[PDB]
């Protein structure tokens, strides 16, 4: 996702504002980013709690 | 896994940060900061392994 983010950048210009394609690679960095979250909250608490 | 690709994407990062600016000869403030964030991530490489 990074590298997806970054590459793309590098085809406009220099602009401030957040494009549309920028919101949604956003958007979907935020759900791999969590998903890696969650993966390590149930790494945390298999030991004390496996059902959890 | 975690440290070593955290240390390979900020080894990424400062390089192709640095590549907008002209090829000056001091620090700018960005790349103080790519510094300090560097030093993080090698840190907690290093805590790693101490631990
Ligand atoms: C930026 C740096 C800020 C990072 C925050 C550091 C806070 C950690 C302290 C909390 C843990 C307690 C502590 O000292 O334990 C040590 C943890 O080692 C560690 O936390 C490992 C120390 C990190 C090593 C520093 C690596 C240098 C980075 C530079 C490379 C890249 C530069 C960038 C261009 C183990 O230590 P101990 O054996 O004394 O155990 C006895 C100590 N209670």
């Amino acid at each position: 996702m990074t590298t997806i983010n970054t590459h793309l950048r590098e085809t406009l210009p220099k602009i401030p504002y957040v494009k549309a394609i920028d919101m949604y690679l956003m958007g979907c960095f935020v759900f791999v980013f969590m998903a890696l979250l969650e993966y390590a909250l149930v790494n945390y608490i298999f030991f004390s709690q496996p059902a959890r | 896994v975690f440290g070593v690709t955290t240390v390979l994407t900020m080894t990424t990062l400062s390089i192709s940060a640095r590549n907008s600016l002209p090829k000056v000869a001091y620090a700018t403030a960005m790349d103080w900061f790519i510094a300090v964030c560097y030093a993080f991530v090698f840190s907690a490489l290093i805590e790693f392994a101490t631990v």
